[PDB]
């Protein structure tokens, strides 16, 4: 599991963190701009070391007094993908660019080639640009490549900082299902989003930040449950749960809780008989 | 009548095969807010530049772009930026000052406007956008979408006829791009302007008067958007993510539950669902 | 003759120069700064001419964002603008090669760290000029040939660049 | 690590950063002319008179100093054991402390304080866009060789506005690059040196998108070139100004009368 147990840091600052993630779900990490989701992100392979308390994430603990020597059979397991991460793309070929990581990590150059090249076609990477520079791809490439990278170790737990953001829908499709594949495979995705539908469809468990303090622990379903808790705490619905309020101000009965959309279509055509 | 004409142009994008845009004609009318919409690679990206004269068109005798009546040669291009101010994509790419204030102030020391003069323009614009209070911080301190409102604000100060919104809120959080959009609405119809969207939000296009939709570098559709909306597998096919309404109402059709094709936003959904239970 | 893509990209590479000059490597027991190699992007990317004038405002930014930590004194802003003028002479329009590396990282130690650097040193605290050498003579002993196995891979990774889509010219 | 300005109401915060970084740079040229005791004290008591005048606490100076106090010591020693004269104590095979050698450490020593003192001085008491913008103005006098001098002020307000831009996608960078796995700070020489490619080409990246982004977005708003342009952040001479002319008229007099010539 992922365990926090009183997690602060300061110098964008976290306060009391109390949490445990388990192993093998979609978890949506949300909150407000400012809220302190891309330091939480950060403390999950130690690239900031909290101020106190621990932190038991791949059967290692992180502590305030925790060297910088065995992070890398940490970050081995646990891998960030951070915001607009093509940035990162360096190499001189886009295989290269991918087995970057499996080289750091310990692969041999034989296991390096085999991963890179499994997830270049998980990514959904043509064939022939293989060995393209990675400067000489489009945009949605250059994320797939990058999205490739941090893949390929086959990490046991993937955060995400907005992994599909500026994307075509059926790339953005393909990106999250993705994920969920991997997450199905028996990996742990964490996604750090502002986007509430992908929570709504993918995420199991949500963590809601709100000023560097976790504000709730739950499923989408409980997460969304009231419009003024979300309102209040400076969190959105996703539209199909707007769209059931306004039914329900209307005063259509709708059965279940409508998060997604082929759920509110289901619904809406249930409460039609 | 119409503000910006584009008549048959082509955009061969500097070694590159195929042209970005193929024979684009098209009008956009003054006073109003049309959304270019369309895939990555439809061509829109260049649409931008090609208004305001920082890319030729492949073949000038051929192409004609008028902006005000004012057509576009290598010549008349500052009398066309004067007229048209764009809105780009990165918030800090574009952000060129040292504060919010000096980055407003850019395009009317351009002009040579004097300091008098510019200070109060300059004060008038900040406090346009919601930005009264920031004038004084640096971009490292600003949020994308206080850094597109100081966009905003800059492009306001010089009194353009066209703004193009050229992917403006493609970066930002969802919570900034209903601000923006809103802000943009407010300067739109209190400045008497003309504004282009070019963007892969079909929220904002919903919003707009008139949508022209690019694939592979021709006009493919033309109307407003309870018109554009509708036919669904057109979009489909050219990979666009139609609004949350028109989704529903496809969902629904799925479903059995055939609506009118004249619902364009969600209350009329709502109202549609109501009688439809009320028999 | 350089136009304003060409001007704002100068400026980045100042910008990266400053930050680079921020930046340190190494051990505990030798820091190595990482300034050379914004020189050097300033000398490969821009020539001697636009390399002298990037290094002299890269010394400017920097002292005005960080503090001239020497003092304020226009003979290392002069020193700066010559290092990567020296980089432009032997890396501009050039195959990347053993030698022009290895002859650079030796011009502008011997020139700039080593020669013009003391004599400001000697200048400006009134010590004699072998008294400033023996107080610097073991850094910049040391850190050419770091500097020059460094040199030798920037340069790959900036070709790697420039023979992409991303550079406009 | 960006940012030196420690705010104050004192009049040296109210001089223009013109007079300032003349007074820097005329202090500098004050402290080459001291040669004697006397000088010496002169310089001393006109710079601990600035930095008294300032009313900054001793920790921001000693934070000044920090990073070099070791060299400043090491080149005090290497005056003290060279220029050694006069009376001998603790003396060695070539290491001799004298008299006359530790009146020259002393003298390096106060070189060393005086000009980290008055540029501490110039960098805390004033704000880094208005240190540019005198630096603008001292690259006027270039004009006279036909010097672009306001595309030097457009590259030096870009790379002053893109620093801490930049700074931010270099430790971004860096962080991306080490959650899968880089090392910055082992390996030894070579391994160290391949390590900088994966930081400085998405920089060298990052700053080409930034280049055309930012001249395509100056291009739109009408920037056309230096020439024909008003200015928006002014500045302005006042009477406080005269401050530093009487300080560095006065300082001239005592440091031509004291010393030996």
């Amino acid at each position: 599991a992922i365990k926090f147990e009183n997690v602060s840091y300061v110098y964008i600052g976290l306060d009391q963190l109390n949490f445990s993630l388990e192993e093998g779900k979609f978890i949506a990490l949300v909150g407000h701009t400012g809220s302190g989701k891309s330091t939480l992100m950060q403390h999950f392979n130690a690239l900031l070391k909290p101020t106190s308390g621990k932190i038991e994430i791949a059967g290692y603990t992180i502590t305030p007094e925790t060297g910088n020597k065995g992070l890398k059979d940490l970050r081995r397991k646990v891998s960030l993908a951070f915001q607009f991460s093509e940035a990162q793309l360096f190499e001189n070929t886009v295989l290269k660019d991918v087995e970057y990581g499996p080289r750091n990590f310990g692969f041999s150059e034989d296991e390096a080639r085999e991963a890179a090249l499994k997830w270049l076609k998980k990514v959904g990477l043509k064939d022939d640009l293989i060995e393209h520079s990675p400067f000489d791809l489009s945009g949605g490439q250059m994320r797939r490549v990058a999205l490739a990278g941090v893949l390929a170790y086959e990490p046991e737990i993937i955060c995400l900082d907005e992994p599909a953001a500026g994307l075509d829908p059926m790339g953005r499709l393909e990106m999250m299902q993705l994920f969920k594949d991997y997450q199905a495979a028996g990996h742990t995705v964490i996604l750090v989003t502002h986007n509430m539908d992908d929570v709504a469809d993918y995420a199991d468990d949500v963590l809601a930040l709100e000023h560097g303090r976790l504000i709730k622990h739950a499923s989408p379903k409980e997460v969304f449950k009231d419009s003024e808790w979300l309102q209040k705490h400076h969190l959105a619905e996703p539209r199909s749960a707007r769209f059931a309020a306004k039914l329900e101000a209307a005063g259509l009965k709708l059965p279940g809780q409508p998060l997604t959309m082929p759920e509110l279509a289901d619904a809406i055509k249930q409460s039609l008989k | 009548g119409s503000d910006n004409i584009i008549s048959f142009d082509h955009v061969t994008f500097t070694d590159s095969p195929r042209p970005a845009l193929s024979d684009l004609s098209f009008a956009i009318e003054r006073g109003s807010w049309t959304a270019l919409i369309g895939h990555n690679g439809s061509g829109k990206s260049t649409v931008s530049k090609l208004i305001n004269g920082l890319l030729a068109p492949d073949d000038l005798d051929k192409s004609s772009i008028t902006v005000d009546g004012v057509k576009l040669g290598a010549d008349t291009v500052w009398e066309v930026r004067e007229k048209v101010g764009i809105v780009f994509q990165n918030p800090d790419n574009q952000f060129v000052g040292a504060t919010v204030s000096d980055d407003v102030a850019f395009g009317l020391e351009n002009r040579a406007v004097p300091r008098p003069e510019m200070l109060k323009i300059v004060a008038q614009a900040v406090a346009d956008v919601g930005m009264a209070d920031y004038a004084d911080s640096e971009p490292s301190n600003l949020s994308g979408g206080q850094k597109q409102r100081v966009a905003i604000a800059g492009i306001l100060a010089v009194k353009p006829q066209v703004i193009i919104l050229d992917e403006s809120t493609s970066m930002l959080d969802p919570e900034g791009k209903e601000q923006i959009l809103d802000l943009v609405r407010k300067i739109k119809e209190d400045n008497n302007l003309t504004v282009i969207s070019i963007t892969h939000d079909l929220e904002e296009a919903a919003g707009a008067d008139q949508v022209l939709v690019l694939d592979d570098g021709q006009l493919l559709d033309q109307g407003k958007p309870e018109e554009i909306f509708p036919k669904v597998e057109m979009l489909k096919r050219i990979g666009l993510d139609i609004p949350f309404v028109y989704r529903l109402k496809q969902l629904l059709k799925e479903r059995g539950i055939v609506l009118p094709d004249e619902i364009d936003d969600d209350e009329k959904l709502v109202q549609s669902l109501w009688q439809l239970n009320s028999k | 003759k350089l136009e304003l893509r060409e001007l704002v990209l100068l400026a980045m590479v100042i910008a990266i120069k400053v930050i680079l000059g921020q930046f340190k490597v190494g051990n505990a027991t030798l820091q190595v700064g990482l300034g050379f190699i914004g020189s050097v992007m300033l000398g490969y990317l821009f020539g001697p001419w636009w390399g002298f004038a990037g290094g002299a405002l890269s010394d400017l930014v920097s002292s005005v964002i960080f503090g001239n930590l020497g003092g304020f004194f226009i003979g290392f802003t002069l020193t700066a603008a010559l290092g990567p003028m020296i980089y432009g002479f032997f890396l501009y329009k050039q195959p990347i090669q053993i030698w022009r590396v290895i002859a650079s990282v030796i011009c502008v130690t011997v020139i700039c760290n080593i020669g013009l650097n003391t004599l400001w040193v000697s200048m400006m605290y009134g010590i004699n000029f072998m008294v400033a050498l023996s107080s610097r003579i073991l850094k910049e002993m040391i850190t050419p040939w770091i500097q020059m196995v460094a040199v030798w891979f920037i340069l790959e990774g900036l070709s790697r660049v420039k023979l992409s889509r991303k550079f406009w010219s | 690590i960006i940012g030196r300005y420690l705010p104050g109401t004192t009049f040296v915060y109210r001089v223009d950063p013109r007079a300032k970084l003349l007074t820097t740079f005329y202090f500098i040229i004050m402290i080459f002319l001291a040669n004697n005791w006397v000088s010496y004290l002169v310089i001393s008591i006109f710079g601990l008179a600035y930095v008294f005048a300032t009313g900054l606490k001793a920790r921001v100076f000693w934070d000044g100093v920090k990073p070099m106090i070791w060299m400043i010591v090491f080149t005090s020693l290497l005056q003290t054991f060279f220029m050694a004269g006069g009376k001998v104590y603790w003396h060695w095979w070539i290491f001799t402390l004298s008299s006359e050698g530790l009146i020259n450490g002393l003298y390096v020593f106060i070189r060393f304080a005086m000009i980290i003192l008055v540029s501490t001085v110039m960098t805390v008491t004033t704000k880094p866009l208005e240190i540019a913008d005198a630096m603008e103005w001292m690259l006027t006098p270039l004009k006279l060789f036909k010097v672009n001098v306001g595309m030097i002020s457009l590259v030096i307000s870009i790379a002053l506005r893109f620093v801490p831009t930049l700074f931010d996608q270099t430790v971004k960078i860096m962080n991306a690059q080490r959650s899968r796995g880089a090392d910055f700070n082992d390996g030894g020489l070579v391994k160290r040196a391949k390590s900088v490619v994966p930081m400085l080409v998405p920089l060298f990246i990052d700053s080409l998108e930034v280049a055309l982004d930012l001249s395509t977005a100056m291009e739109s708003r009408g920037y056309k070139g230096s020439e024909g342009r008003t200015r928006y952040r002014i500045l302005e001479w006042s009477k406080v100004d005269l401050i530093p002319v009487a300080y560095c008229l006065l300082l001239t007099i005592l440091m031509i009368t004291t010393r030996k010539h």
